[PDB]
């Protein structure tokens, strides 16, 4: 969409989009929930508008046969 | 074991270790102009030439009956050359008529609604006809969330899915908000082709699918690698090649030549005026 | 990737430092496998590509 | 194994168009043969110049210039032959063989091998 | 004159004529060229 040089066909495998941290980090209940709430306050489409919106993507020969023809005829018109 | 769309308060009250079928919530709801004038402006320096030259052999019914026969020439004397003229240049106007013919031959061959028709109050161009499912987690999320468009929702109420299907098949209702990836199998089950919302691939949730276990136990660890190795193998792209199988998958230019049409007429009318004036000078 | 050493198949990058506890956190698009996940925690993800 | 299967509102206006560009342009030449008027303007929408005569009022003679009125109608009707002329199951695939209908009936021979 | 029609007085009504089977002439001609158009598909 940014650079206009295409993609082709379909999601040929189902992918996510996750997040790597050590083990025993009990806050992450909490932070799933603060998932689901940017997902539930629209927060999720603010960054959706704000980042996404940005998608972009003869003649010459015939006139000098005319100018040998018209003398052609001022000759033949000139004897006859 | 039964899909359902993961909020937080699901999260509160039970275990969730698996990773989901994601899925959203939506609504069910039921030109020759760049191609003239490249041609027409070398077309008129064409016209000028062939005016200035046809006027140049003639050097021996003349300033007006030229141009005339030239728009003539495509709108199908004594000088023989000047009819070789008109013989090239006619040959220039078929086949640049038939290159024409040829062009428009070729010729020949909703998603921002969700503020403006349903989040905006009282209002549309028809009275609001919305639907609901008394359950669910899309009814709460609505709830919590777009309490106006609840209470205009939850004047129709909907004794199921099928209700629903039927009355906006028949055109009785409007809208029906509903869990979109039921929906989306649904563009997977209609054959009348009278079938889905907007289908830009955007749904106005992002939640998933899956398994609510017990918190706190000794549980499912390996059932939830096995889960994930399933989806890599593609077992997913299996599932959906069983039951995902699908079925369904003028005026303006009219006015457009008129007000043209409009327009040279009121230059003609001008122009006539102007030369009504000209014999005051 | 399989270390060519005795039998040791090593994650590398951010991945081998998070495994080295040289990160506490890890942000970035990542499609979890099993052998990610096998290893670390992870709150859940919230974009789904193809 | 296979399957067998058995095997209108533009004429008006532009008339109207015709008639008040008749009527208009020979009345401020009148000011400053009616049916003919008619007849001229009417053939030479036709694609025709009519008859032997042009306009001695060049205005008029600009005014059949720009009414390429007939050309262009030529060139709409034929879009529209482009358009509403020529322009426009498998057994191993669904659409209604594996998902089937009552309206797509079936039968093979009875007492058979299929 | 009649071959003409195809090929592009003084009785008003022989113009009329001309003028009716000269719009037959071109509708003629377009539905032909449609037909060589569908075969030349």
């Amino acid at each position: 969409s940014q650079k206009c040089d295409v993609t082709t066909g379909e999601l040929f495998f189902r992918s996510g989009f996750g997040i790597g941290m050590r083990k025993d980090s009990p806050w992450k209940q909490q932070v799933s929930l603060s998932i689901l709430k940017s997902h539930e306050n629209g927060f999720m489409e603010d960054l959706d508008k704000t980042w996404v919106r940005y998608q972009e993507c003869l003649v010459a020969g015939g006139i000098v046969a005319g100018i040998f023809l018209i003398f052609i005829e001022i000759a033949y018109k000139s004897r006859a | 074991v039964g899909s359902l769309t993961i909020n937080e308060e699901r999260s509160e009250v039970v275990d969730f270790s698996v990773p989901f079928i994601e899925t959203g919530i939506s609504v069910m709801v039921s030109f020759l102009e760049p191609f003239s004038a490249c041609v027409w402006v070398m077309m008129f320096v064409m016209l000028l030439i062939v005016s200035a030259v046809a006027v140049f052999v003639f050097e021996y019914v003349t300033i007006g009956k030229a141009i005339w026969l030239l728009w003539g020439l495509v709108f199908n004397p004594k000088g023989t050359t000047s009819k070789i003229m008109v013989s090239v240049w006619a040959f220039f106007a078929v086949i640049f008529l038939a290159s024409y013919t040829a062009n428009l031959a070729a010729f020949m061959i909703v998603s921002g609604l969700s503020d403006k028709k349903f989040q905006r109050p009282n209002d549309f161009s028809p009275p609001f006809r919305f639907g609901t499912v008394p359950n669910g987690s899309t009814e709460r999320n609505i709830r919590n969330n777009y309490a106006e468009m609840h209470a205009y929702m939850g004047k129709f109420n909907q004794r199921g899915v099928d209700d629903a299907l039927l009355s906006l098949k028949t055109g009785k209702l409007d809208a029906f908000i509903y869990d979109a990836a039921v929906l989306n199998y649904m563009a997977g089950r209609d054959e009348g082709c009278k079938l889905v919302t907007i289908g830009s691939g955007k749904v106005f949730a992002s939640t998933g699918y899956g398994i609510a276990i017990q918190k706190d136990s000794g549980w499912k660890r390996q059932v939830d690698l096995a889960i994930l190795q399933l989806f890599g193998d593609g077992e997913m792209e299996e599932l959906e090649a069983l039951w995902l199988t699908g079925i369904c998958h003028d005026i303006d230019n009219m006015a457009g030549v008129f007000y043209m049409l409009g327009a040279a007429m009121a230059l003609s009318l001008i122009t006539f005026i102007s030369e009504h004036l000209f014999y005051w000078q | 990737e399989r270390v060519q050493n005795s039998n040791k198949k090593e994650w590398n990058g951010m991945m081998g430092e998070l495994l080295s506890g040289q990160a506490d956190m890890i942000v970035a698009p990542l499609t979890i496998n099993n052998e990610r996940a096998q290893y670390i925690e992870f709150s859940k993800p919230f974009k789904y590509q193809g | 194994l296979t399957i067998l299967v058995k095997k209108s509102t533009l004429w008006l206006l532009v008339g109207l168009s015709v008639h008040v560009v008749a009527v208009m342009l020979y009345l401020l030449d009148r000011f400053s043969t009616l049916s003919s008027a008619m007849w001229f303007s009417w053939g030479v929408l036709l694609n025709s110049g009519i008859g032997e005569g042009a306009p001695r009022s060049f205005s008029a003679r600009i005014l059949g210039m720009v009414w390429g009125f007939a050309m262009i109608i030529v060139a709409s009707y034929t879009a529209n032959l482009a358009a509403f002329l020529v322009l426009d199951i498998t057994g191993i695939n669904d659409p209604r063989l594996r998902n089937p209908s009552d309206k797509f009936i079936y039968a093979t021979v009875k007492q058979s091998s299929v």
